[PDB]
């Protein structure tokens, strides 16, 4: 097996449009994901709230849908609870709260897209492992 | 002066590396055991037998490389290169695990050769062969662990694989499955190994700290002449020191050094016997009286019951990956787990 | 001579069957208290709530243990690192429930064993010996300090100190592997070389000196009767022993200096046990063994398991089952 | 004493030695480097390259499950990578 | 050869520095040159850290142990521990490194070129180890230098910008100390506190007032003792009590440094005042408490009543009592209830944690800090994989409290071994059997049999 | 009057020449990217 543009093609928006990533972006998103997100989201679980993982099936059922690049980029700017009812920038890192989460200050729009691509590509690679927790280590 | 006697003179020639008759067995087998481990840890996978990477070539480091055992479906086959499994194909031999039998079998005969080398050199110098006799314990350990143990089990798959963390896995398997810490034969082995290390450390330090002053320098090492007739330290002062510190002491130099042979040698032999038992799954796993009470009395808890729960966790959490030929499918909901973790 | 000087001469006297000394003045009462408390508690002590969760563990013989399963149970997790002498309890019954004997035993013992070490220096000064035997004892003493004191300090509770029992010790070792991967720690690997090599060299030295005993006895009597206590000459031939062993390997891998040989015997296991004690002591602060979990991945990104990942599956089984009622929250952070 | 060979200190310090071994040592090294760099080590020993562990959409390992049909199984696995 | 060989000095090469024992000039050079290596390392390592430093990540995610020491002193940091200006770190680094070159110059000069011994070049700098008066006088000088040093820390705190105060209201800030504690009942009460849980001996000091105060006491104590030892010579009882040799003095210092290394180990592991968690990451206890807080907050947000939730054992799932009744976090973290920290104390009332404050007064910054400290607990692997031993690779983190505590326990233990070694050897040498038993007068042979 | 070729010679070279060959192979492996 290898990293193909087929694996590297993820939903761009909720309207079924897609976008194809390069190898460089995928590894960039993994590098940046470790830098800013992995302390809580290692392997796709959420250490401070294990009830919510980063599985595509889970992101799909978030309000608004989060299983595409645009929805994931929007979450990284203005995060919400799972039903969309509350904004949580005060306790979840985002561009909107880059003052209190300083790791978010040096992130450009290009970086957030690479991060989302990683989140969306990785379960196509690891399968159940992504977001499964220690059962699948 | 036949050709036999002329060959004998050249073998027993006094050189930098002594050869002897025993060398004909020893040097080829030891070199190929050694060479086979180095070859297999450097270049050879375990993907088809185990589902694992195991070489530097694949990206493993010193602690994770291994010559892994062959697949369970090979049973106890000798896995000869010219045998019916590989049928001459060197590449297939490597993929099917033939290097494990290659290393195990050549190493077995290399150990035989090393012991004969001890007998051979002992006889030509004219000393008693107590060093050969002591080497029986490593041989007993190697034979019971790598040969007898898997011969009692379903295949070579379950013998140790030749690697650092592959051996650590073996340790934990033996805990989870055989409850080997509870076995009195292993406990005797532990006492002999820890007691041998103790005797090594206490004898060395006693000699170093009861030396006579035989030179004027601060480095006491230069004050020993291997032709001198006299004891280099004081046995009488060593004796009194331990008598008043610990209550008893050695008084006989010969008994002291025989005791240092005896203790670790007997330890390794005792642990060998317990492994022979584990070849048959003849474990000391349980105490029946404890299980009868524990089963009836939900408030009864000891460290023995606590350890079995740990063993049960090891078995279920490691078996699917550890024995892939079994196709264990354990759903989340049947994995034993405490609260929260 | 006044009474105080007479007393000092008796204390430091080299004519006592057992040397007392100034270290002995502390060592004797502290070891006696520890020993007497341990014997009574191992036979008779009631169950102890080690994990502070009102779930007592039976450790004593009278409460259904045998030699192999019996233990003096570590003190309650609710106590943590707090000092729990008898006089802090409302009753002996409360002190027993909460694991009081464990603190009493290990504090007196560590004090007495430290003075044991000191007492070894002292007598060697009175006899005119070189002083470094006590340095070799520092390796086992350091190891005892690691399991009973340092490791509880890092983790914040004497309830994670090593139990005083045969099965309790194995529990400690398993739980330790799950939480620190001690097998993958080079300081433990160094301890293993220390004691394997120690046992190896113990057997080597015993077998080589025994191989070269000088003929001093007939075939009926024991060869041990060839040595007479305090004789001036040696009873074996190190030249012959060197000659055998030099040829067994090669000439320069073999010692011919008795002093250099014996210092090697002392240095090897002591250094290795120093390291393994230092390993327990640094894992007390959660600097754990090498983590190669998912360290090899293929061109696509699939995890290619190694033997390290197999060890992790066993570790995960120990982790999730140990102290199965004591965790409410998903990470076991101490 | 001496068993009659030339002492080791004598050799490694001699000029003739390093004249011979300024070539052999680096040549063997480079030979070893080329054994891997050419990809030849993979085909001798049958070790997977990073792209030939799995097929593109398979998560099962090619475990050999038959004693006497074993060499035949590995060949079948190797041809489902292409 | 002027020593420099085993024949004339009686020491082998592997104990070659023992040749310098009675060569005061050559010994001076070793000490000054080695001092140069210490100042060199402090220099180069600060520059290394600065070169690698990214101000947007916490210090403790970056493997830094020296820049946190400079920030604690009030340089380079503003409110919350945020890095305002890195220039002071550069200055600290460059100045040490330049100094090491004049130290290194002086050491290499004294060891090679200068006089082998000093006793004929000047009776002031020369000395015999056995001169009880000269020995105490050098001690006295160095005591005075130490007490000055302690007073420098005071001057920074009181007159030259203040210190970083993690307890300062509003999340921590640099702050001038204007009322140091001088009451000896407090300053020395610390010394009489038990080292066990809930007391912590001197490791429990939790406010900068006590810290600055203690250094006024120590600074004046050292200056007094320095003068005392310059004008005095040891009394009779002290002379009969010690061994007076170069090696004994070394062994007393090895003992001292061992004890101090053990204390340091425990300071960095437990104390979050002079080792602010803003810079060093949370303490073990702190991380474990932060996890209980985190899930208390989450569940309470969902509608759980955290005060009445009974856990599986019958103890409270979120809250329980300590053995003396205080309300504390439940679960395994019950062992850590002695923890005190700026992010947690506002929820504390007279009986411990306050349910009313828990239900109503938890701010988002406390939820932020608790989540941050819980996911930066000081666990991790030797190859710097963060988390418990069973975690997968991903997070490249080991807490600096881990690095600092482990390295200094290892150092402290080896110096205890050194103390025993040189103390035993100094005793034996001064009695004259350090080289072995004398065959002609073996003492045991003149003693009665034990039995 | 020392020989150049001895049993000793054969012994040191049976080990040393594969050793260096293996070191070069392993060095090269450090540059394989997945
Ligand atoms: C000590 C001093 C030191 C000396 C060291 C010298 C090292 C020498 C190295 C020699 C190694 C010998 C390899 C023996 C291989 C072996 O045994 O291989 C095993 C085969 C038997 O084959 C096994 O047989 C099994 C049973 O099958 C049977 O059962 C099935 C249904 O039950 C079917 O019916 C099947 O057809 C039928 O054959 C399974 O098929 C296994 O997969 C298959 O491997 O026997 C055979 O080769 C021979 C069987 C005769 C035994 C020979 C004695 C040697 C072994 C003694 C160990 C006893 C230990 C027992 C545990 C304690
Ligand atoms: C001559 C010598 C003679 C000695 C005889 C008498 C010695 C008795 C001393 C006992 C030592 C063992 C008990 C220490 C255990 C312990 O809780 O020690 C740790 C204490 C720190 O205590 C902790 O101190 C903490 C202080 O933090 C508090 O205050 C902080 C303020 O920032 C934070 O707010 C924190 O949250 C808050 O809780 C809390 O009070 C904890 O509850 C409390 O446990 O350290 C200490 O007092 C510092 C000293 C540590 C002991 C050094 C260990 C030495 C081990 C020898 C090594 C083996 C030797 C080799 C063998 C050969
Ligand atoms: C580096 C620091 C240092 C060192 C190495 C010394 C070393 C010495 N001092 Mg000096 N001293 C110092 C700093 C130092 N001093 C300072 C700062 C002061 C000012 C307070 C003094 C005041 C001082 C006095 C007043 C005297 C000495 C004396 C001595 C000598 C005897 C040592 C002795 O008996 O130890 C101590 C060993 C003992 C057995 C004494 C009992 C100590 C007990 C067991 C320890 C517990 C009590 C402790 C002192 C305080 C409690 C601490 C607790 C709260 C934790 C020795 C050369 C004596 C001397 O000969 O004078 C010329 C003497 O009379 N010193
Ligand atoms: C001391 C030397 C020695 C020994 C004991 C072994 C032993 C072994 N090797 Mg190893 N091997 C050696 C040297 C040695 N090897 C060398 C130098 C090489 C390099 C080429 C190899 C390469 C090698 C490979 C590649 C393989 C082995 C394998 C084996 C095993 C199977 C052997 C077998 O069936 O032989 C069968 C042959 C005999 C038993 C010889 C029979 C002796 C004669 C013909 C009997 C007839 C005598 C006659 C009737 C009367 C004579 C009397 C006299 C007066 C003339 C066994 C463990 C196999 C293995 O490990 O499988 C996993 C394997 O695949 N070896
Ligand atoms: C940092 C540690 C340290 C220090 C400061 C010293 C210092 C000293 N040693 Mg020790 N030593 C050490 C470690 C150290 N040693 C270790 C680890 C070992 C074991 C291998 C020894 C073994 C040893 C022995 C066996 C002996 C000494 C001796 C000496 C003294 C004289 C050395 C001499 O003749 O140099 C002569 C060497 C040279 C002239 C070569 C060059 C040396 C210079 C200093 C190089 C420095 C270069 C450096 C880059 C500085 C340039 C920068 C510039 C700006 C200054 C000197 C005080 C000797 C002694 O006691 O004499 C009485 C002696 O016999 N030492
Ligand atoms: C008290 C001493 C101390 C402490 C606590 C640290 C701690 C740290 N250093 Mg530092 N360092 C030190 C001394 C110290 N260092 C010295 C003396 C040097 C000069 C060689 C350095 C040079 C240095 C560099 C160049 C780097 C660090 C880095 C680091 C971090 C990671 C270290 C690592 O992965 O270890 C790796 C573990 C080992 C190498 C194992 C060593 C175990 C030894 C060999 C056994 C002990 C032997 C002896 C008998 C005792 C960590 C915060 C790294 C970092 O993140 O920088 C920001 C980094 O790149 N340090
Ligand atoms: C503790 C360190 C120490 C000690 C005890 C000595 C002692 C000695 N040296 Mg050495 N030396 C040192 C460090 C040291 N030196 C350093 C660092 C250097 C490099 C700059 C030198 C370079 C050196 C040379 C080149 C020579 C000496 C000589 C001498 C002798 C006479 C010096 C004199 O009369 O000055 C008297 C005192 C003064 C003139 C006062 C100046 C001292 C400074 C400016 C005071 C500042 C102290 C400072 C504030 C403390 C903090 C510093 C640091 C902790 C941050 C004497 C044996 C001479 C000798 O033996 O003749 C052959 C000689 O030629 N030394
Ligand atoms: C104590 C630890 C000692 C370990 C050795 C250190 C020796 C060091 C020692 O004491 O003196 C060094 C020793 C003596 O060398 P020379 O006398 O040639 O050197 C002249 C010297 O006097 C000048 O320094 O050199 C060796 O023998 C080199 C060892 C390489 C040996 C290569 C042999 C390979 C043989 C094959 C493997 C053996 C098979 C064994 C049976 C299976
Ligand atoms: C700990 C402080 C966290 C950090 C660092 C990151 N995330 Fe997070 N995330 C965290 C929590 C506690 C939650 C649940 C929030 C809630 O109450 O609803 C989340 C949730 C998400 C989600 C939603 C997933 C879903 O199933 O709908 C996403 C997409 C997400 N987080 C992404 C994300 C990214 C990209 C991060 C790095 C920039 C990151 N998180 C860091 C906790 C924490
Ligand atoms: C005696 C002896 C010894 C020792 C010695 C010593 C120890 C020394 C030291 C020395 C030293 C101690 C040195 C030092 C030096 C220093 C230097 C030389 C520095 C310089 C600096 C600089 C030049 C800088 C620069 C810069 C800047 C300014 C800025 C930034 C950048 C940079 C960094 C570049 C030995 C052992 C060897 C041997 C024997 C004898
Ligand atoms: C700064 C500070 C502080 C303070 C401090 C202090 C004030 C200190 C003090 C200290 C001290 C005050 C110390 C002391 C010490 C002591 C010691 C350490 C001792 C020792 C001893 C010895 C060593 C002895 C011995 C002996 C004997 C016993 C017998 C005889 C012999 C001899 C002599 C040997 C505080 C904490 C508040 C806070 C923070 C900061
Ligand atoms: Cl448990
Ligand atoms: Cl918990
Ligand atoms: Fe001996």
């Amino acid at each position: 097996a290898e990293l193909t543009p087929e694996v590297l093609t993820v939903p761009l928006n909720s309207e079924g449009k897609t976008i194809t990533l390069t190898e460089k972006q995928y590894l960039e998103g993994k590098r940046l994901f470790q830098y800013a997100c992995a302390s809580c989201h290692v392997g796709g679980i959420t250490k401070t709230n294990p009830s919510l993982d980063l599985r595509t099936e889970t992101l799909a059922l978030a309000t608004p849908p989060r299983d595409n690049i645009e929805g994931l980029v929007d979450y990284m700017k203005n995060p919400t609870t799972y039903d969309g009812e509350q904004e949580i920038a005060e306790v979840h890192p985002s561009l909107r709260s880059a003052d209190i989460f300083p790791k978010m200050r040096n992130l450009t729009e290009k970086d957030l897209v690479a991060i989302a691509g990683h989140i969306l590509v990785e379960p196509k690679i690891l399968g159940d492992k992504w977001g499964g927790g220690k059962v699948y280590y | 002066r036949g050709w036999f006697d002329i060959l004998d003179d050249w073998l027993k020639r006094d050189r930098f590396v002594f050869v002897g008759w025993s060398g004909i067995l020893l040097f080829p087998c030891a070199y190929l055991a050694l060479g086979g481990w180095l070859t297999g840890t450097t270049f050879v996978t375990s993907w088809y037998t185990h589902g694992l990477a195991s070489s530097y070539l694949e990206g493993c480091n010193f602690l994770t490389v291994a010559v892994s055992t062959p697949a369970n479906s090979m049973g106890h086959s000798l896995l000869l290169l010219w045998g019916p499994e590989a049928q001459g194909d060197f590449t297939r031999w490597c993929q099917l695990g033939g290097l494990w039998t290659f290393i195990a079998l050549h190493g077995a005969f290399g150990l035989i050769g090393f012991m004969l080398r001890q007998f051979e050199i002992a006889r030509l110098v004219g000393v008693r062969p107590y060093n050969a006799i002591a080497f029986s314990a490593p041989i007993a350990v190697f034979v019971s662990v790598f040969l007898i143990y898997p011969l009692g089990q379903s295949s070579w798959f379950f013998a140790p694989s030749f690697g650092v963390a592959a051996i650590f896995r073996f340790l934990l398997f033996f805990q989870g499955f055989h409850n080997w810490t509870l076995n009195p034969f292993h406990m005797m082995g532990v006492a002999g190994v820890l007691g041998g290390a103790l005797l090594c450390a206490i004898h060395g330090a006693t000699v170093e700290n009861t030396l006579f002053q035989d030179g004027e320098g601060a480095s006491t090492f230069r004050a020993f002449n291997p032709t001198q007739a006299e004891e280099t330290y004081s046995m009488v002062t060593a004796n009194r020191f331990w008598s008043q510190i610990f209550g008893i002491a050695f008084s006989n130099k010969r008994w002291l050094h025989f005791f240092m042979l005896f203790v670790p040698v007997t330890g390794l032999w005792m642990s060998a016997i317990g492994v022979v038992g584990l070849a048959l799954n003849l474990r000391s796993y349980d105490f029946i009286s404890q299980e009868i009470r524990a089963a009836e009395d939900p408030e009864f808890e000891t460290f023995y019951t606590k350890n079995l729960l740990l063993n049960e966790g090891i078995r279920a959490w490691m078996a699917p990956q550890d024995q892939p030929h079994e196709n264990f499918v354990f759903p989340e909901e049947v994995l034993p787990r405490g609260n929260a973790l | 001579a006044n009474l105080w000087e007479r007393f000092c001469n008796w204390v430091t006297s080299t004519d006592n069957r057992l040397y007392v000394g100034w270290f002995g003045v502390i060592m004797i009462p502290t070891l006696l208290a520890a020993t007497i408390c341990f014997v009574i508690a191992f036979i008779a002590a009631p169950p102890v709530d080690i994990d502070g969760i009102r779930e007592p563990v039976s450790g004593s013989l009278l409460y259904g243990n045998n030699i192999i399963t019996g233990a003096v149970v570590p003190s309650s997790n609710a106590i943590g690192l707090h000092f729990y002498p008898i006089w802090e309890a409302a009753s002996l019954d409360e002190w027993l429930y909460n694991g009081g004997p464990y603190q009493l035993i290990i504090f007196h013992f560590l004090l007495g064993a430290s003075c044991y070490m000191g007492r070894q220096w002292e007598l060697s000064y009175r006899l005119g010996m070189r002083p470094w035997i006590c340095v070799a004892y520092s390796a086992p003493l350091a190891s005892a300090f690691a399991v009973f004191l340092i490791y509880p300090i890092g983790q914040g509770s004497f309830s994670d100190g090593m139990p005083l029992g045969i099965s309790g010790t194995f529990n400690f070792m398993i739980v330790f592997q799950a939480e620190h991967n001690i097998l993958m720690h080079p300081f433990h690997q160094l301890g293993v070389a220390g004691v394997f090599g120690g046992a190896l060299f113990c057997a080597m030295h015993g077998s080589l000196v025994t191989s070269s005993l000088i003929r001093e006895t007939t075939e009926t009597e024991s060869a041990n009767y060839g040595y007479k206590f305090g004789q001036e000459e040696e009873t074996y031939n190190i030249v012959a022993a060197h000659g055998y062993f030099g040829r067994l390997i090669f000439q320069y891998a073999s010692f011919n200096n008795s002093r250099s040989l014996h210092f090697f015997l002392a240095a090897w296991p002591v250094v290795g046990v120093w390291f393994t004690a230092l390993g327990i002591s640094t894992m007390a602060f959660n600097l754990n063994g090498f983590n190669f979990n998912h360290s090899v991945i293929d061109a696509k990104g699939n995890v290619i398991n190694t033997w390290a990942d197999i060890i992790n599956r066993a570790n995960l089984g120990m982790e999730v089952m140990h102290e199965r009622n004591a965790h409410n929250f998903p990470l076991d952070l101490a | 004493g001496t068993t009659g060979e030339r002492p080791f200190s004598d050799i490694i310090t001699s000029v003739r030695y390093w004249v011979i071994h300024s070539i052999t040592i680096p040549a063997l090294f480079i030979a070893g480097w080329l054994f891997v760099s050419t990809g030849l080590a993979y085909d001798v020993f049958g070790t997977p390259r990073p792209d030939s562990y799995y097929a593109q959409e398979q998560r099962s390992i090619p475990l050999v499950t038959d004693r006497f049909e074993a060499k035949q199984q590995v060949e079948t696995f190797l041809e489902q990578l292409k | 050869a002027t020593n420099r060989d085993q024949e004339s000095s009686g020491f082998a090469w592997w104990a070659g520095n023992a040749r310098l024992i009675n060569l005061s000039g050559k010994l001076l050079g070793a000490h000054v040159a080695h001092a140069g290596l210490i100042v060199f390392w402090a220099g180069a390592m600060t520059l290394f850290e600065l070169a690698h430093f990214i101000p947007e990540k916490p210090m403790y995610e970056q493997g830094l142990i020296l820049i946190p020491h400079i920030a604690t002193l009030g340089w380079g940091v503003g409110p919350g521990g945020e890095v305002v200006d890195t220039f002071p770190f550069f200055v600290v680094g460059v100045v040490h490194l330049i100094s090491s070159a004049v130290l290194g110059f002086g050491g290499v000069y004294h060891a090679i070129r200068g006089p082998e011994t000093l006793e004929e070049y000047s009776s002031f700098f020369g000395y015999d180890w056995k001169d009880k008066n000269k020995m105490t006088t050098i001690l006295g000088f160095h005591l005075i230098v130490l007490g000055i040093g302690a007073l420098l820390l005071v001057a920074k705190a009181m007159f030259f910008g203040g210190l970083y105060d993690t307890w300062a209201p509003g999340g921590g800030d640099v702050r001038v100390i204007t009322n140091p504690t001088l009451d000896p009942r407090v300053i020395f009460g610390y010394l009489l506190k038990s080292p066990f849980g809930g007391e912590g001996w001197i490791v429990s000091v939790n406010n900068l007032e006590d810290v600055v105060g203690g250094h006024i006491w120590i600074g004046l104590i050292c200056i007094a003792g320095g003068i005392w030892h310059i004008l005095t010579t040891p009394f009779g009882w002290a002379r009969r009590a010690f061994i007076w040799s170069g090696e004994a003095y070394l062994s007393y210092s090895l003992g001292a440094l061992s004890m101090m290394g053990f204390i340091a180990t425990c300071f960095v592991w437990f104390n979050n005042t002079v080792y602010p968690s803003e810079f060093y990451g949370p303490t073990g206890p702190e991380a474990s408490q932060a996890q209980a807080m985190t899930f208390l907050i989450r569940d309470q947000k969902l509608g759980a009543n955290v005060g009445s939730a009974q856990g599986p054992t019958g103890l409270g799932k979120y809250l329980m009592r300590s053995p003396t009744g205080e309300i504390i976090f439940g679960g395994e973290t019950m062992r850590f209830w002695d923890f005190r920290g700026p992010w947690l104390e506002p929820l504390r009332g007279p009986n411990g944690l306050d349910l009313n404050k828990i239900k109503n007064d938890i701010q988002p910054w406390q939820e932020r800090r608790a989540a941050e400290y819980m996911t930066h607990a000081p666990l991790g692997s030797l190859n710097s994989v963060g988390g418990v031993a069973t975690e997968i690779n991903s997070v490249n983190f080991v807490s600096p409290r881990s690095w600092l505590a482990t390295s200094h326990f290892v150092l402290a233990f080896f110096f205890l071994v050194g103390h025993l070694w040189h103390a035993g050897r100094a005793r034996a040498a001064a009695a004259g059997f350090e080289k072995g038993i004398d065959r002609e007068s073996e003492p045991v042979l003149s003693m009665p049999s034990l039995d | 009057s020392y020989p150049i070729f001895t049993v000793r010679w054969v012994a040191v070279h049976t080990l040393a020449v594969p050793t260096i060959f293996f070191l070069g192979a392993i060095a090269a492996m450090q540059f394989i990217q997945r």
